[PDB]
């Protein structure tokens, strides 16, 4: 028998569903969403990190003119400075007074930190929704993990589960995302080869293993100080270091619907948006015929204690006359009241104790124990 | 160091205690030992050493 | 030192297994039984697995001119030259090592592997196998070219080395042998002959046991007894055509196998460029194929309208060239592009 | 990823003079069946001592073929493509 | 989708990654009774 119901997409809330197969004793199933995962498909555009300005020893050509050559290196800078006369501890480095030149050269590459400290630029598209559902089935808790697309059939203890499709196709992730360790950011990052100096992407590497990198750091070599061997330069500071302090709060803190954001893989967890349809194909063996189930008569209900709150603040004592010993399903016939117990054991002229939750100050509700209904009158306090 | 199993002991896969000519000496015991290490990552190191015969009574 | 003489064949052995057709449609316990035929190689090469071992002698020594097969209770030597593979017609054997054969076969519905024994007796095994390998590229050719278009294809490498692919192996089951039992006047005499024999009689007293010595079963008939030689010193492929050993549980070993599947390059011929004539928004090609050649075309606009046909012989093709352009691919040649003036 | 499958079939457990038992194994497409009234033969005669009461346990499962590393098709979810262009410019009598 | 592959069709066998140990399979594998006096494992299965 296929039982179809719809629950709100809210994690940590147990929901009671009444399964009524004609000619078979009613069945109460408790369902609770443990987790709802929205995992987008990622396509790595590039990685970014702190850059390194590689500056070798300057070529001080004594009594001659040095020559700069075009080297295919990122942000390659070369300048030959005339009229230099550098000094070392023991005096002048060059024999000549005039006609000495200093060739200053520099290039940009990934820092040694790039393997450890880096941000990844991803193109995020069409997320696959997944759900972990706890079902109180036959007095035992069963866990069902299925894609919430309304197609993925998952069978646990002969019961076939079809979860979804989700009423909302909403995602906290935009088309372009940036990932740093355990933090995800919605960012319209610059494309590869379009990075600006002192900003996110000043250095761009397609993969973390990539030998060739893109660099735009505004590296400009300056004339060295009088009688000094050094390579002075002007450059825009690390864009990655700048982004690390300018990024703001990550998606885990800014995302609507109380989204939890996790990495490895990048996913949105427990986004409380819309509802979730549930289809359960309950097997023949799980059901008990009305004749095979106990028959209840002379039912009365008393409420000795009630508090109208979000939890089970109500207590109800139900007296009954059962035809035989057996298990009976407990269910509230009024939508404004919900019962904690799904199933209780009955035997002759005895009484049962149930826990109920309501928001009403004056709660008048019907309780169906097996196939018989009983009216409960409750005065609930704030 | 890659380790293999023989009854209640652990040993280096490439160095079983039966060497040299493990199979020639005890064919049943060698195959039983190999079967006990089928799931071990160093199984092929044990197979190589157990099915190699370079006896003492030989010049080369 | 013979420290590099690792020979897996010292532990393994050729065997007898079920074959549905040993010739004339009759089933037998075949010494050349077919286990599995692999056809994952896009180049058309078949990787065939049999119950016998090629390139190995009974003394475990490697000899490419020899073959070892199970002859009743003991393995025997046979010639490699006598080994044959056939489908609807004979196959070209490209490589042989142990239980494995590499073969290039013509189109067929069955696969036969056979050999000739020491007694000049032919043994063969026939299995139903649909063999019609798909075309590599866009031209159905017969012989391999030295030069052509390099296309990605898979093959089973002719290398005798066993490093990647593997098979499961285990000890063989008890081998039934009625010759072990004899009638001593009016009783049962089990002669082991230096072997470990498992026996069971439908009589009283010591009727069963795993014996290493000769045993006598008094007040018993030869038909009431069952005798079998145990094989605990050897390994055998985990064959679904041979029963599992009853004594040991799920005990198994594994051995590397020759000829693994690998990604290579297949050279394909390029069909001769057709005689091309022009007209108003129209292209006319005089196709002269030497073998079946695939002709494909598409418009280079919003509506490509992809069309394809296998050209078998002389055919004139009239194609409409739109303003957006027309792309035509003739066999393994690079696509031709056409635009109106 | 998808590729050609391999049906792994070990040697069948022929329990002579007894009844074999199938157990639920967590393997892909795991199939197990015990066949009663079997009397299998090998080259040298009957494999079992008993005429009746012999059982054959047939078992099989599915796994990736040896070909899966070489011959395979990959299923991808493709989203928002990044457009790139290579442009030749005749600038100052030179091609850039 | 993964775990929804049909027998004899694309996805009859599904592996999340090429290195994955566990795979999904729906090949309609059914074991048959062996032939009289024959040791073999006959079966019916939808082709690759």
């Amino acid at each position: 028998y296929e039982h179809v119901t719809v629950i709100p997409n809210t994690v940590g809330v147990p929901y009671k569903t009444l399964v009524n197969r004609p000619g078979y004793s009613p069945m109460v199933l408790e369902m609770e969403l443990l987790s709802v995962t929205l995992e987008p498909t990622l396509s790595l555009d590039y990685i970014t990190c702190e850059y390194k300005t590689v500056i070798p020893s300057p070529y001080v050509k004594c009594c001659g003119t040095a020559e700069c050559k075009d080297k295919n290196l990122p942000d390659y800078s070369c300048k030959v400075f005339t009229g230099v006369y550098p000094f070392m501890w023991g005096g002048a480095y060059c024999f000549c007074d005039a006609e000495n030149t200093q060739l200053s050269e520099a290039h940009v590459e990934k820092s040694e930190s790039c393997k450890t400290e880096f941000a990844s630029a991803y193109r995020a598209h069409t997320a696959s929704a997944s759900a972990k559902l706890r079902v109180l089935y036959q007095g035992n808790n069963i866990t069902v993990t299925a894609y919430a697309n309304g197609d993925h059939a998952v069978t646990v203890k002969d019961a076939k589960f079809i979860v979804g499709p989700m009423s909302s196709a909403w995602t906290p992730f935009d088309n372009k995302i940036v990932v740093y360790k355990g933090d995800v950011y919605n960012m319209d990052y610059p494309p590869f080869g379009a990075g600006r100096p002192g900003q996110f992407g000043d250095i761009q590497s397609r993969t973390p293993e990539s030998k060739d990198v893109y660099a735009n750091t505004q590296l400009v070599l300056q004339r060295p100080a009088a009688g000094t061997v050094h390579v002075p330069y002007s450059q825009a500071p690390s864009g990655f270091k700048y982004w690390l302090k300018e990024r703001g709060a990550s998606l885990q803190h800014t995302a609507p619907f109380g989204c939890q954001i996790a990495t490895n893989p990048v996913r949105a967890v427990n986004c409380a948006v819309g509802n979730m349809p549930i289809s359960i194909d309950i097997p023949e063996a799980a059901f008990t015929r009305v004749v095979d189930a106990p028959s209840l008569t002379d039912m009365s209900c008393e409420v000795p204690a009630c508090t109208h709150s979000s939890d089970f603040g109500g207590v109800a004592i139900i007296k009954y006359a059962a035809s035989k010993k057996g298990k009976c399903a407990v269910h509230s016939m009024t939508n404004a009241v919900t019962i904690r117990e799904a199933e209780i054991e009955v035997e002759g002229n005895s009484q049962l104790q149930i826990s109920f939750s309501t928001a009403l100050a004056s709660a008048e509700f019907r309780v169906q124990v097996c196939s018989t209904q009983v009216h409960c009158a409750a005065e609930c306090h704030p | 160091p890659v380790m293999c199993l023989l009854a209640n002991t652990t040993f280096p896969c490439s160095q079983p205690p039966c060497t040299p000519c493990c199979y020639e000496k005890e064919p049943e015991e060698t195959l039983r030992m190999l079967e006990d290490n089928v799931m071990r990552p160093g199984y092929y190191q044990l197979l190589q050493a157990s099915l190699t015969c370079s006896p003492h009574r030989q010049r080369e | 030192s013979t420290k590099d003489n690792f020979n897996v064949y010292k532990a393994t052995r050729p065997y007898l297994a079920h074959c549905p057709d040993c010739g004339e449609g009759h089933s037998c316990h075949s010494p050349v039984a077919l286990e599995r035929i692999r056809n994952e190689a896009t180049d058309g090469t078949l990787k065939i697995q049999v119950s016998l071992q090629i390139g190995i002698k009974t003394d475990d020594s490697h000899d490419w001119t020899k073959l070892r097969y199970m002859d009743n209770h003991m393995p025997a030597d046979a010639e490699r030259a006598g080994l044959f593979v056939r489908t609807s017609a004979p196959c070209t054997i490209t490589g042989t090592m142990g239980h494995f054969i590499l073969a290039r076969c013509p189109k067929g519905e069955t696969l036969t592997v056979g050999f000739t024994d020491s007694r000049k007796i032919s043994h063969s095994c026939t299995h139903p196998f649909h063999h019609d390998p798909p075309v590599i590229g866009r031209e159905k050719f017969h012989s391999r070219p030295q030069h052509g278009k390099e296309l990605p294809c898979s093959t089973y490498v002719q290398s005798t080395a066993a490093t990647t692919e593997e098979i499961e192996v285990h000890m063989p089951p008890d081998t039934p042998d009625r010759t072990l039992m004899s009638q001593q006047s009016g009783n049962v005499k089990i002669t082991v002959n230096g072997q470990t024999v498992r026996y069971k009689c439908n009589c009283g007293g010591s009727n069963e046991g795993l014996t290493t010595t000769d045993k006598v079963i008094n007040n018993c008939k030869v038909d009431q007894c069952h005798a079998a030689v145990t094989n605990h010193k050897k390994w055998q492929y985990n064959s679904p055509l041979v029963p599992r050993n009853a004594e040991l549980g799920d005990r198994k070993g594994k051995i590397h196998i020759p000829f693994p599947l690998a990604n290579v390059t297949c050279r394909v011929p390029k069909a001769r460029n057709p005689t091309v004539t022009y007209g108003k928004n129209q292209v006319i090609m005089l196709l002269y194929p030497d073998h079946p050649t695939l002709l494909s075309y598409r418009n280079m606009g919003e509506e490509p309208n992809y069309q394809e046909e296998w050209v078998m012989h002389k055919k004139e093709v009239v194609l409409t060239v739109p303003t957006e352009g027309l792309e035509v691919t003739w066999g393994n040649n690079e696509p031709y592009k056409y635009w109106p003036q």
